């Protein structure tokens, strides 16, 4: 993935 | 798995950023509490216990767990080699980026205070 959280 | 949620978003709405919705209201992101505070919310709180309820199934997890899907000429669809586990991420995924598309943005509602507000 590479990210925080969008969900 | 979130790379692919992220993508699915991009197809649906390629209109806005991804990050517009990585913290957004008290559902969207990190939180899932409190009262929903517009339709965007409520998608993300139905996606949130969409999570929730595939977290049931052995082995099953929502954010990592990598399915097959696809997505072109406006159509997103999850496709018959999934399990059990994949099929169900997948759905919630694409019942999500359908929501999203169809549901207002509200700037005001980006990035609010989710200990004051979302209780
Ligand atoms: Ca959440």
């Amino acid at each position: 993935v590479g990210g925080v959280v969008i969900a | 798995n979130l790379y692919q949620f992220k993508n699915m978003i991009q197809c649906t709405v390629p209109s806005r950023s991804w990050a517009d919705f990585a913290d957004y209201g008290c559902y969207c992101g990190k939180g899932g509490s409190g009262t929903p505070v517009d339709d965007l919310d409520r998608c993300c709180q139905t996606h949130d216990n969409c999570y929730n309820e595939a977290e049931n199934i052995s082995g099953c997890r929502p954010k990592f767990k990598t399915y097959s899907y696809e997505c072109t000429q406006g159509t997103l669809t999850c496709k018959g080699d999934n399990n059990a586990c994949a099929a169900s991420v997948c759905d919630c995924d694409r019942l999500a980026a359908i929501c999203f598309a169809g549901a207002p943005y509200n700037d005001a509602n980006y990035n609010i205070d989710l200990k004051a507000r979302c209780n």
